[PDB]
């Protein structure tokens, strides 16, 4: 009807926002790890950061990073 | 309003112009503003591809498809295939938009202003479909429409400014035709014709004499056909041959329209003469020979062939497939068996060198416009085939009566006698 | 050999496609 | 007389955009069609009449 | 390339061609206004 | 093979005229209702 | 080829065949 | 009346969905296999697993979008967010590559819940539950292929990844490495699927095209028009729907066993007598020849880009040409 | 740019629609 | 007025309209 | 009882085991003859020329091959689009290696098949029901002249129409998806999802009736329609690519800041194409 | 390796590679330069493999 319009008018594009400002304030890159389109490879780190061991993986990512 | 809904017709609103089958004027409407749909269509294309042409690419690199119509009737062209002036396209653009603009007009002043059943307002454009004789007559004035129509692109073949002949000496060149075929073997000889690689039914025609003249034969025998369905009745045999309804005439048009699909379908992807490669692009034979005799022009230059399964000389590899394509700039390095080596030594002059190579990155990324023609227009003619079944077989079973269900209580294959 | 038992099982079964088309009991 | 040939080619997409919304209403419904017809068919006549004089008007 | 006295007129030929698919569009929400009767 | 040429050309004919006089044969008489 | 191949064949077009045949004929036998 | 009587009737209860017990598995479980999988192709990359971008983020499309399978390391670690790998790191759990595992595992849960679902629906209305042996092959086929087979082989990273291209790698690399389309068991899932088609099609078109004109069809006409046409009929309503059941669902086990066939490297690659007879003379030429020459040239020029962690290198040389 | 002419043609569609479905 | 049905609404939306920004906000990145 | 007219009481009759008409007059001897020759070109048949190169390609039981193996190879690549009659033929033993079998085969059963479409609509009339099973069966008939007749005529030649046998037709399969990655084509995911969820349907469609029985017209009317539609659709997808008009194409899509290229899942399809297709093309 | 099977390969696996006799010791390779490289083993996965001598150092000597 009338009522709720008037919350969701308030609120959706509120969280609307929240997302667009997560993606463009960079958060999610540091929150899921995902790399800044320079962070791919320095000006000449081109080799890829592929894990080869099971037990030390987060460390060795660190070491990639 | 009334007769609009499904209580008064029996159709749902997704077949609604089923409703029409009875309303001559209304329909008579749809028709003219369905054709001005289709002119409208051509001038608005006309003008987009005119407004985003560019002079030195070429049209089938360019991307332009309602262009090339009209370079291959030779409007604004000029030697080799070249431009002279893109105004000649605008006028024709311009045309087909007014004409939609008219016609659109008249489909609207029938659809709701003007009388909604002829039947009323006169007898000769009151038409009923169970009527054989008015069904023809109508029939015969279309034909005449036609053939008319026919001759005058013979016409403008032969008076005025002719069409691009590709076959014309040093690359292609806009043409008047002054010597139309006319012998009946010619003729029969293209109809009986074998459809397969054994030649080619139709698709084969490669000088613009044989096109004029089939033209003018085709459009003579329009005339006088309708001429003949104007003049005469049915005959008894016909009448009890044919289904006599307005969807039985929709299938028959939907089966010739099919089969009319196919054939375009195969012009535009083998035919180089009355679609210029000039323009279209190579066709696919025209592209892998260009490839080989390039790849021989480079080998040749820094210091290959084969036998034909008939013994004559060919190119070699996968284009042996196309041993027998024929070409504006391959014809004149040809002999009475075959390409001659000896020709290909020595013979090859600059433009048809550079032709080759031309074809040869233009292999139909990239799409040609033969690709889009024939990819399109041979979904369309499958459709269409679909259409024509649809059509034909309720025609049939609404002239018989069951169109609507089995009956259940007069059901016909309850009393047959078992087959076991 | 090999070829002799698929077309052993090729021909039974066109036999049988004869026996399922013309003697089926029949339907009621 | 190039900015005048302009300035009439605008003056037709004007008239032809007006007869488009105009005509379905006016021929469907013929509520008021003493002033209606005149309206469609004086828009229809000026049509012409445009078309006619900016064939010359472009040469 | 238009000619260019007609040139000015430029973006409107630039929606011309898809014009038809809206009169199919159309006929839904010409049943849309009658309701799908 | 002349034979064969001969036989097959005059089979598709044959068999092509069958359909033809067939469907011009006023099957249109052979449903049910009718 | 397998010696064997010829013979499994056979066992596996025969075993369940002569199964389907004698429940139909001691099927159709009876009324 | 104790609180359990209470609950069972209120999950019973009438509502715009029916819940059920089985919702307490089904709802959670399918909602979190749905977010994991959105979440990881909207923000998570695998340019640390596969080295691929295979993100929105990344720029990818929605056609190479993909939850791509944990690293070739991990083996067949469960990769829980508090696991010996990711330590409860949340950003480390994702880059290893844990949303695999968490929208899988999740996925299983939910599909058993459906298939409990879907008993409890028919013994609530009381009939039988056809419908849930009918889902039986569906959960043959994910449990086939997304469990055993990555369980089978030396990691998850050759389990099919989440996506559409990556599915399409995965088809393509069971082709070259396994030969699966000489399995006689996928060859009996095909005659199933397709079987299945057919008989939707023609059913369809038969129930419409002897309809009465007021179940509501003309069986007789029907089953006279197939037998007079195709040689062959169904004189029996209950016998034509448990066959329409039937085919697709047995097409499905049939492939998931060749599927687990395959998992353990038991797989149809060759036959014996093509093999000797192609080295004993080297005319002798077939299709099945080049479908192995095939498999030759995918194995050696995918191989060293989709198993990276490998550190394959081939030369030009090695590779296999038509020459 | 070119979106004022097609928004001017997606007005004038519905609009046609409108001032018949006013009668 | 903490209906299920609320509960499954928002459970759905929230997240949707969530994701839905987010990768409007991708769309202009460059 | 004109005797015309008793041999067109007896062809277009309701009395016979199979019903004939006018169709099946056509239908009858063209089937017969690519039946008889599939068999027979299928049990014994030389070598094939399939690549137009005096090298033969072997297809038949007697020559080693078993059924999944087997197959009957298409005509020579010289051979183009000609049409090969026997009587055509320079001699018998010539006429095999080129591969006129397979030719022959096709084109009977390509006529037989339309002449059964329209068999069945012929008995559909004379029984006094809707016509449109032949609608539905028009699905899998244009599947059919896509992959044997409009392919190969987009490519020139029969040489690349498919094999008619269990692993020549994967070989087609797969040098399809090297040439024209048909995976990536919209149209296919169209056929794809037109086959699984027409099981889907069925196996719903079998379960509740089978469960109950111990507008709903239009439910049949969906199954009817659902995988006809689909698999009209995935045909005029491969008829398409028979003309170069390729599927998508996302090879070298995202590229870093600076200038390299990262890598998506389609590039390793890309380059599983690339073996394909570089261990297909014999000589370049 | 049990993962170098296959389905319809029957019988003992001896019946496949043979029975084996002796062991013919484990073999070095080295090229011209005398350089000491090895040879890259085949995976399980693989059906055939790409015969590549390699350097210890990750560089491909011969093949
Ligand atoms: C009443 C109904 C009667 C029906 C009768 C049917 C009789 C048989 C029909 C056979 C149909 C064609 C089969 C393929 C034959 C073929 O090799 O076709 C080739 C021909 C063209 O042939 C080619 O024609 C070429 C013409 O080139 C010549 O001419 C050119 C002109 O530029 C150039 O000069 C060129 O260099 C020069 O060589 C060459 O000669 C080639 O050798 C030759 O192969 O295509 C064509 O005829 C175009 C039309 C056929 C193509 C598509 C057919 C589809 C049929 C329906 C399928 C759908 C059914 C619906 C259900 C689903
Ligand atoms: C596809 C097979 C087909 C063909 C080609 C075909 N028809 Mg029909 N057809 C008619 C005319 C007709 C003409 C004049 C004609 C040739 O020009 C055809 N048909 C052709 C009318 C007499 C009659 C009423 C039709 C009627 O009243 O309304 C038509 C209904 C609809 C919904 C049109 C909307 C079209 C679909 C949304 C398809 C979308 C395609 C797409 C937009 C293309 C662009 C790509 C896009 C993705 C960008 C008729 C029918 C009908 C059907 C059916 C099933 C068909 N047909 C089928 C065909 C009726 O039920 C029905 C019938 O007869 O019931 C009694
Ligand atoms: C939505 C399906 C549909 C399509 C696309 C369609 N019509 Mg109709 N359609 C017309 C023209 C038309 C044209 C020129 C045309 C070409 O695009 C179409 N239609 C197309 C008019 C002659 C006619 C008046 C509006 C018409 C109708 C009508 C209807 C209905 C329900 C339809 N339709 C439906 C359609 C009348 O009652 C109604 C009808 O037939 O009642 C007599
Ligand atoms: C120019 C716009 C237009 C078009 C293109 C058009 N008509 Mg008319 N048109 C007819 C047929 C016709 C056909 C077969 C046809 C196909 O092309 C057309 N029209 C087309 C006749 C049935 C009918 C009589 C004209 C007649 O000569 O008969 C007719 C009319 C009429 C009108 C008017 C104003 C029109 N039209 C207009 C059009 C009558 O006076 C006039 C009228 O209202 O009388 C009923
Ligand atoms: C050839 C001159 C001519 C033209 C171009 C022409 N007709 Mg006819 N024409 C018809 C349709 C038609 C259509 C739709 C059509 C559009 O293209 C034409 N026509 C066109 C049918 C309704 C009707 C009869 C059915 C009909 O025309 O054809 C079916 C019957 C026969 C034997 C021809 C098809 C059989 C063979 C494949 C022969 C092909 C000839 C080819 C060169 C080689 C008809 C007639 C008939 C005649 C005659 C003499 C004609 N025509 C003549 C023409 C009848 O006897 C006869 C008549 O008595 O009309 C009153
Ligand atoms: C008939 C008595 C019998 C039984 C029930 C039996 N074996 Mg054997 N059997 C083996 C496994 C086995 C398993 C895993 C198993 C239970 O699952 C059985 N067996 C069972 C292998 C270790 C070993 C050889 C491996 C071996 O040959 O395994 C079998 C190989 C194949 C292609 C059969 C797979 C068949 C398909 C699934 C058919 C399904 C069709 C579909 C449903 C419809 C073996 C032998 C062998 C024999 C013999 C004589 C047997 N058996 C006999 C049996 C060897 O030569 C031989 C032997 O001892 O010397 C080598
Ligand atoms: C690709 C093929 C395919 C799909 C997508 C599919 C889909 C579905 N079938 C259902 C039912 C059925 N399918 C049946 C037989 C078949 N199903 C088949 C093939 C398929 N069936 C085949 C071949 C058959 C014939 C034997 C039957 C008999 C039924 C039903 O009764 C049932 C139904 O009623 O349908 C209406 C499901 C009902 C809802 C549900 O429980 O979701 C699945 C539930 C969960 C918890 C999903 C969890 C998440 C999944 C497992 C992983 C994540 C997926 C991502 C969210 C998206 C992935 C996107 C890809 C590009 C990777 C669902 C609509
Ligand atoms: C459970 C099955 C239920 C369904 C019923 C059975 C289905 C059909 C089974 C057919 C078996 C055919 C055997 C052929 C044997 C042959 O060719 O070589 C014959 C082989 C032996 O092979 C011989 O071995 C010798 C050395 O001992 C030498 O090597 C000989 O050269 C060699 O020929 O016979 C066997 O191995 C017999 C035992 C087979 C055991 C099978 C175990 C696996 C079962 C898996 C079941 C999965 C079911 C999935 C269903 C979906
Ligand atoms: C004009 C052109 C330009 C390029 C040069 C070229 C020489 C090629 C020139 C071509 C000229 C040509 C080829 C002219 C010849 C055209 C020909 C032969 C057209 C023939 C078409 C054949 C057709 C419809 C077949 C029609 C048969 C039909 C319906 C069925 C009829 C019957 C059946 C069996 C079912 C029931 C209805 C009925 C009537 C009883
Ligand atoms: C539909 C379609 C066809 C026609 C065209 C059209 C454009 C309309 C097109 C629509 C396209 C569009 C824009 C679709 C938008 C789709 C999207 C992104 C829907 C997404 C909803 C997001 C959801 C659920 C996410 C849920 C996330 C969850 C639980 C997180 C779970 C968690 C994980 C993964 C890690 C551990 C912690 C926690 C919290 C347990
Ligand atoms: C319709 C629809 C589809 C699915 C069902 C649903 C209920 C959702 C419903 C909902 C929403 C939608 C998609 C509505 C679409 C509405 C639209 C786009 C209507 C537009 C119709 C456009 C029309 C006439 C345009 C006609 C243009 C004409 C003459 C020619 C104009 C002219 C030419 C080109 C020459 C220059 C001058 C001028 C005047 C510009
Ligand atoms: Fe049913």
């Amino acid at each position: 009807s009338i009522r709720y319009w008037i919350i969701h008018t308030i609120t959706v594009p509120m969280l609307f926002l929240a997302g667009w400002l997560f993606v463009s304030t960079g958060l999610a890159y540091d929150v899921f790890g995902t790399p800044r389109p320079n962070e791919y490879f320095d000006q000449a780190r081109q080799g890829l950061p592929l894990v080869t061991d099971r037990y030390e993986g987060k460390q060795q990512i660190d070491e990639f990073t | 309003a009334a007769g609009y809904d499904r209580a008064t017709t029996g159709y749902g609103w997704w077949a609604g112009n089923a409703r029409l089958t009875d309303l001559s004027g209304q329909l008579t409407g749809a028709h003219i503003a369905h054709a001005g749909m289709i002119t409208f269509w051509a001038g608005a294309m006309t003008l987009f591809e005119v407004s985003h042409f560019i002079p030195e690419k070429p049209m089938y690199e360019q991307g332009s498809i309602l262009l090339a119509h009209l370079a291959a009737e030779g409007f604004g062209v000029g030697p080799g295939g070249e431009v002279i002036s893109t105004y000649p396209y605008f006028v024709i653009g311009a045309i087909h938009l007014i004409a939609s603009a008219v016609l659109g007009f008249g489909g609207l002043y029938h659809t709701f202003r003007g009388p909604a059943k002829f039947e009323d307002y006169s007898d000769w454009w009151g038409y009923d479909w169970e009527d054989k004789e008015k069904m023809m007559q109508i029939l015969g004035i279309h034909l005449i429409f036609l053939g008319i129509g026919a001759l005058a692109f013979a016409a403008k073949a032969m008076f005025f400014g002719g069409l691009y002949d590709p076959w014309a000496p040093g690359g292609g060149n806009v043409r008047l035709i002054t010597n139309p075929t006319w012998n009946l073997g010619t003729f029969l000889g293209y109809i009986t014709r074998s459809p397969w690689g054994e030649g080619g039914w139709i698709v084969s025609v490669n000088n613009l004499e044989d096109v004029v003249g089939g033209h003018l034969l085709v459009g003579v025998h329009y005339i006088f056909g309708g001429v003949f369905h104007i003049l005469v009745k049915p005959w008894g045999w016909v009448r009890r041959a044919y289904v006599w309804s307005g969807e039985a005439y929709l299938s028959y048009s939907l089966g010739a329209l099919y089969m009319c699909g196919m054939i375009a379908v195969g012009y535009v992807w083998f035919n180089n003469t009355v679609y210029p490669s000039e323009f279209y692009g190579p066709t696919a034979a025209e592209a892998s020979q260009a490839q080989a005799m390039t790849f021989l022009i480079r080998d040749q230059r820094l210091g290959y062939l084969m036998r034909s399964p008939s013994g004559e000389i060919i190119f070699g590899g996968e284009t042996m497939r196309f041993w027998d394509f024929r070409g504006p700039w391959l014809e004149p390095l040809r002999g009475p068996n075959g390409l001659d080596l000896n020709k290909l030594r020595n013979d090859i002059q600059p433009w048809q060198a550079r032709r080759a190579a031309e074809y040869m990155t233009h292999a139909p990324n990239y799409v040609s416009p033969r690709s889009w023609l024939s990819t399109s227009h041979f979904c369309l003619a499958f459709f269409f085939f679909v259409g024509h079944i649809w059509h034909s077989g309720r025609a049939r079973a609404a002239a018989a009566g069951f169109e609507k269900g089995i009956e259940r209580k007069t059901e016909y294959a309850l009393s047959l006698p078992d087959i076991d | 050999m090999d070829v002799i038992a698929y077309v052993f099982i090729l021909a039974c079964i066109i036999g049988l496609f004869f026996f399922a088309v013309f003697f089926r009991e029949k339907p009621t | 007389m190039s900015v005048l040939f302009q300035l009439l080619i605008a003056a037709f997409v004007a008239l032809s955009f007006a007869m488009i919304i105009g005509v379905p209403v006016v021929f469907s419904t013929g509520d008021a069609s003493d002033d209606a017809n005149k309206l469609i068919w004086g828009g229809a006549a000026a049509w012409v009449v445009l078309l006619f004089v900016a064939a010359l008007a472009s040469i | 390339k238009l000619p260019e006295a007609f040139s000015v007129f430029s973006p409107i030929v630039d929606v011309m061609p898809v014009i038809p698919l809206f009169f199919l569009a159309l006929a839904f929400v010409w049943q849309a206004a009658v309701g799908f009767k | 093979m002349a034979i064969l040429k001969f036989v097959t050309y005059a089979w598709i004919i044959f068999v092509i005229s069958l359909f033809f006089f067939g469907f011009i044969s006023s099957d249109t008489t052979r449903n049910p209702k009718a | 080829v397998n010696d064997l191949g010829a013979i499994a064949t056979a066992l596996f077009v025969f075993i369940p065949c002569v199964f389907l045949i004698l429940l139909y004929a001691q099927t159709a036998s009876r009324g | 009346r104790g609180w359990f009587d209470v609950l069972d009737d209120w999950l019973k209860r009438d509502r715009f969905v029916f819940i059920g017990w089985s919702g307490i598995l089904l709802f959670p479980c399918a909602f979190l296999s749905i977010g994991g999988w959105f979440t990881g192709t909207t923000f998570v990359t695998s340019w640390y697993t596969h080295g691929l971008a295979s993100s929105y983020l990344e720029g990818a499309n929605f056609l190479t979008v993909a939850v791509s399978t944990p690293a070739d390391s991990l083996g067949h670690s469960l990769l829980l967010l508090w696991g010996p790998e990711a330590q409860g790191d949340f950003t480390r759990w994702c880059q290893l590559g844990g949303l695999w595992n968490f929208t899988t595992l999740h996925g299983v849960f939910g599909l058993i819940g459906f298939m409990l679902r879907q008993f409890e629906i028919a013994r609530l209305v009381g009939v039988r539950p056809y419908n849930a042996v009918a889902f039986s092959g569906p959960i043959a086929v994910y449990v086939s292929v997304f469990l055993m087979y990555p369980l089978g082989q030396s990691s998850w990273f050759f389990a099919p990844s989440w996506g559409v291209t990556s599915i399409f790698r995965f088809l393509l690399f069971a082709q070259g490495f396994h030969n699966l389309t000489l399995n006689p068991f996928h060859m009996m899932g095909v005659a199933g699927i397709l079987g299945g088609a057919l008989l939707c099609a023609i059913h369809g078109a038969t129930v419409e095209n002897t309809l009465f004109e007021d179940e509501t069809y003309s069986m007789v006409t029907a089953n006279r028009f197939w037998s007079q046409i195709f040689g062959i009929a169904f004189s029996n309503k209950r016998w034509l729907h448990f066959f329409m059941l039937f085919v697709p669902v047995t097409g499905l086990w049939a492939s998931a066993i060749g599927l687990v066939g395959i998992a353990l490297n038991m797989r149809a690659y060759d036959f014996v007598s093509q093999e000797i007879r192609a080295a004993e003379d080297p005319e002798f030429e077939t299709f099945y020849t080049k479908n192995i020459l095939l498999n030759e040239g995918l194995r050696a020029w995918m191989a060293p880009q989709d198993q990276i962690h490998e550190n394959f290198i081939f030369p030009e040389e090695v590779l296999p040409r038509g020459n | 740019l070119q979106l004022t002419m097609l928004g001017a043609v997606v007005i004038a569609g519905p609009i046609v629609v409108l001032l018949v479905a006013l009668r | 007025i903490y209906t299920v049905r609320w509960l499954a609404v928002h459970t759905l939306g929230v997240p949707l309209v969530w994701f839905l920004g987010a990768i409007a906000s991708m769309q202009f990145i460059n | 009882a004109s005797a015309w007219e008793r041999f067109c009481s007896f062809i277009t009759s309701t009395n016979n085991r199979l019903y004939i008409g006018w169709f099946g007059v056509l239908m009858i001897p063209t089937l017969l003859t690519a039946v008889t020759c599939f068999v027979i070109a299928f049990i014994g048949a030389p070598p094939v020329d399939i690549d137009g190169i005096r090298e033969p390609v072997a297809g038949s039981l007697l020559y080693g091959n078993n059924i999944i193996t087997g197959a009957v190879v298409p005509s020579s690549n010289a051979i183009g689009l000609h049409l090969y009659p026997i009587w055509e033929a320079a001699s018998l033993d010539e006429w095999l290696y080129n591969g006129g079998p397979y030719q022959l085969i096709i084109f009977h059963y390509m006529i037989g098949c339309i002449c059964y479409l329209g068999r069945q609509w012929e008995y559909s009339y004379r029984l006094g029901m809707r016509p449109w099973i032949c609608v539905a069966y028009s699905a899998p008939l244009a599947a059919t002249y896509s992959v044997f007749l409009i392919y190969p005529l987009g490519q020139g030649s029969f040489s690349d129409g498919m094999p008619l046998g269990i692993s020549g037709t994967f070989n087609f399969m797969f040098v399809f998806q090297a040439e024209h990655n048909i995976l990536m084509h919209p149209f296919h995911m169209f056929g794809v999802a037109g086959v699984l969820g027409g099981s889907l349907f069925a196996a719903m469609h079998g379960s509740l009736v089978s469960s109950t029985l111990v507008n709903s017209r239009s439910l049949h009317f969906f199954l009817g329609a659902w995988p006809v539609v689909c698999i009209w659709l995935t045909a005029m997808g491969i008829s398409t690519m028979a003309f170069n008009l390729n599927g998508f194409n996302f090879n070298h899509s995202i590229v870093d800041s600076q200038g390299n290229v990262v890598n998506t899942w389609a590039d390793v399809l890309n380059r599983a194409n690339l073996g394909f297709e570089v261990m297909h093309e014999r000589n370049a | 390796s049990p993962a170098k099977g296959g389905l319809f390969r029957t019988g003992a696996m001896n019946s496949g590679d043979g029975i084996a006799r002796a062991w013919e010791g484990h073999p070095t390779f080295t090229d011209s330069e005398g350089r000491e490289l090895f040879v890259r083993r085949m995976p399980n996965f693989f059906e055939t493999f790409p015969v590549v001598l390699t350097d210890k150092d990750g560089v491909v000597r011969a093949d």
